[PDB]
């Protein structure tokens, strides 16, 4: 209910779920990958079978959509991958009712402006340098040769689709958010347990979809 | 985690280069156990012909 920010000035005014839940789920992210290669053997163990099954799922879904060259960017969109799917989960279990904060809430990265429209400039950034990577230096695909209308809605929609994805995730994980505070806001938690399942699954498919939707992406930039 | 399943599979590739380069060995080695006694036979029939020749 609060998720603005706490006056913690570093320049400027920034947002404190944005630093402290993005911050906390990276260093757990990384704590998870690191701690488990650092003695793996050839043969699928424990942890290493887990880690190279996501990697293997983010191969395929890097090899059926891109193109020729979608391996520098595995890195990308399996680290997206990985953010998504921690951070959904975490929402979903990790306590933040019981610990209190004085000035405002601490939930997940998503819930605030800062950690989905980095995710979409980020994006973006990466569309625009490789289309005047893979493209010529003169014009990047904004140039009409067809239609002598489509000039100005090339690069119209090349400014609204990092934003529309920033919006994708926007309705789902403030959403998400809503069902669980006030489905635990209604009575003692007697009631969440069917809607705990359709939380699991839509999230999980969220981490999925936004990793095909930056496959997708990373596509049409090669394109 | 990539050079784990890169081994795995390079297995079965330098299986399937070797099978390919062994029946090439067949084939040849066959040939030539073929060609060693065929040459001799052949060559002997020569000379016995050629010097056949003179002792008419």
């Amino acid at each position: 209910v609060g998720q603005h920010f706490y006056w913690q000035i570093g320049g400027f005014q920034i947002h404190g779920q944005v630093l402290i839940t993005s911050w906390v789920v990276i260093a757990i992210l990384l704590g998870s990958a690191a701690i488990a290669v650092r003695s793996p053997q050839t043969i699928p163990t424990g942890g290493q079978n887990f880690f190279e099954y996501v990697l293997e799922f983010i191969r395929d879904v890097s090899k059926t959509q891109i193109g020729e060259e979608y391996r520098p960017w595995v890195p990308f969109i399996g680290t997206m991958f990985l953010f998504i799917f921690v951070s959904n989960w975490s929402g979903a279990l990790l306590p933040w009712k019981i610990i209190q904060l004085p000035h405002g809430e601490l939930a997940a990265p998503t819930n605030d402006i800062n950690t989905t429209v980095a995710l979409a400039l980020l994006t973006s950034v990466a569309y625009f340098y490789a289309g005047l990577t893979k493209k010529g230096l003169g014009y990047f695909g904004k140039y009409i040769q067809p239609t002598p209308i489509l000039l100005p809605i090339n690069i119209l929609e090349d400014f609204t689709k990092p934003l529309s994805l920033s919006f994708r995730l926007f309705g789902n994980i403030l959403a998400d958010e809503l069902v669980v505070v006030v489905l635990v806001s209604l009575v003692p938690l007697v009631v969440p347990i069917p809607v705990m399942f359709l939380g699991l699954f839509t999230s999980g498919i969220q981490a999925l979809i936004f990793a095909t939707l930056a496959a997708a992406y990373i596509g049409e930039s090669l394109e | 985690l990539g050079d784990f399943m890169d081994k795995r599979d390079a297995s079965i590739k330098e299986q399937l280069s070797g099978v390919k380069d062994t029946s090439s060995e067949v084939k040849q080695l066959e040939e030539q156990a073929n060609a060693v006694m065929r040459a001799a036979r052949a060559e002997i029939s020569a000379a016995l012909n050629k010097m056949k020749k003179e002792t008419q």
